[PDB]
């Protein structure tokens, strides 16, 4: 293999890409999903869960679960979890070292480098909050690679070589990223950077649960706020629902037993959802992704005609309100397809890593 | 029944592990539906010997002086019923 991987640490989805000899393997996690959760739950013992077991810990270890701590990296982003404050590179390296293990577990021997990303709208402070997780958790990013430029290396977008422009929309479910590419030379400039490093596609899963409970409520009357498993089971399906809905029109989402109804019975959930009222729910979070694509390109000053590639990162651009949006704004231009979008910028980033080994 | 109880206590472990596995669906069936219902179950399986209570405190009064103060023990009762008899 490359003797290095790629790491698109996202914002809720952790993937790292290792090199078959070239050959972009994601590697299933220990946890057996590729994508780790980008979501480190200081569980309530000095212990700290990492990725789906953190995750389901985000409403139990709501006070000691963190998330999103990707955008607060370049910080002592330093969250008091029981003995002292654990700032950002620490709380990302909990998840190299998970991992780590994962891939050692994967190889039979801890083949440990990495090109792990950041986005287009980070700064070299994020990246030296990376370098010193990198000194704590024991895998070299021996150079990070930010997420469009892995993304246009993922899906090989080595157009023109003396100047190449690759769009690229990065919704990972917790960050999002417009960003347009100058390339060549094998060198690469982010040439522009707008985006919602707020939004993501488990924004997008936020509204639809805001919806989910509104219905609720609707016909009977019952908040799920005030039941925190029941907040964890809305949230889980509603990015389930995002990774379905990314390929389905709609999906009925069901749930036996929750709470006492009006009438002392315990009251459940069944009911379609259309993708349609989807990209309805996330229309301001679809406006928070448009003046961003319009910033860019003013940035640029480029049109989406002479765009030679676009692309799709982070899983909720799986999503085809993403896909929508973009043939709407890039004049109908389509993204570069083959690789998972949590997959793409691991994938290409294990490229870069190759290209080293 | 005290197998019961402890099958409710069983329940309580359930619905603690349905919380833990982020089993809402089973959170309520446990908190609504298991739990609450052999607890009614039990509720209706309570015979009655075991704490002193406010007849046999009548019974230690009527043992000394004499006086009879009880309940009319399900004996006393059909006697006094015909007496005219």
């Amino acid at each position: 293999m490359a003797r290095a991987v790629g790491i698109d640490l996202g914002t809720t989805n952790s993937v790292v890409s290792v090199l078959e000899g070239g050959d972009p393997v994601v590697v299933a996690n220990s946890e057996g999903s590729r994508t780790t959760p980008s979501i480190v739950a200081f569980a309530r013992n000095g212990e700290v869960l990492v990725g789906q077991p953190a995750k389901n810990q985000a409403v139990t270890n709501v006070d000691r679960t963190v998330r999103s701590v990707k955008r607060h990296m370049g910080s002592d982003w330093s969250i008091e979890i029981d003995g002292k404050k654990y700032t950002a590179p620490e709380i990302s390296a909990r998840i190299l070292m998970k991992l780590k293990r994962d891939a050692e577990a994967y190889l039979g021997e801890d083949i440990t480098d990495a090109v792990i990303t950041t986005p287009a709208y980070f700064n070299d402070a994020q990246r030296q909050a990376t370098k010193d997780a990198g000194q704590i958790a024991g895998l070299n990013v021996l150079r990070i690679v930010n997420e469009p430029t892995a993304a246009a290396l993922a899906y090989g977008l080595d157009k023109g070589e003396k100047e190449q422009r690759i769009l690229v929309f990065d919704l990972g479910g917790g960050t999002f990223d417009v960003s347009l590419l100058e390339i060549g030379e094998g060198v690469v400039e982010v040439r522009a950077t707008s985006g919602d490093n707020h939004l993501g596609g488990d924004d997008w899963d936020q509204r639809v649960v805001d919806w989910l409970v509104d219905k609720f409520k609707g016909t009977s009357g019952i908040d799920l706020t005030k039941d925190k498993m029941a907040m964890q089971r809305l949230r889980e399906a509603a990015e389930k629902a995002k990774i379905e809905l990314s390929s389905s029109q709609s999906t009925s989402i069901n749930l036996p037993y929750i709470t006492v109804d009006a009438d002392k019975n315990p009251l459940f959930l069944d009911e379609q959802l259309t993708r349609a009222e989807f990209q309805r729910i996330t229309q301001d979070l679809l406006d928070r992704t448009r003046k961003p694509f319009q910033s860019v390109i003013a940035d640029t000053g480029i049109s989406v005609s002479e765009i030679d590639h676009v692309v799709l990162v982070g899983g909720s651009t799986r999503m085809p309100a993403v896909t929508d949006l973009v043939k709407e704004l890039t004049g109908g231009k389509e993204p570069n397809k083959g690789v998972n979008p949590d997959e793409v910028v691991a994938v290409g980033a294990a490229l870069q890593a190759g290209v080293l080994k | 029944v005290r197998d019961l109880k402890e099958q409710l206590e069983a329940l309580r472990g359930e619905s603690e592990r349905a919380e833990r596995d982020g089993d809402l669906a089973k959170a309520a069936e446990l908190r609504y539906g298991r739990i609450p219902e052999v607890e009614k179950k039990l509720d209706a399986a309570l015979p009655q010997k075991e704490e002193v209570g406010p007849d046999d405190i009548a019974d230690v009064v009527s043992a000394w002086t004499g006086i009879p103060a009880g309940r009319l023990l399900e004996g006393e009762t059909a006697k006094l019923l015909r007496m005219e008899d």
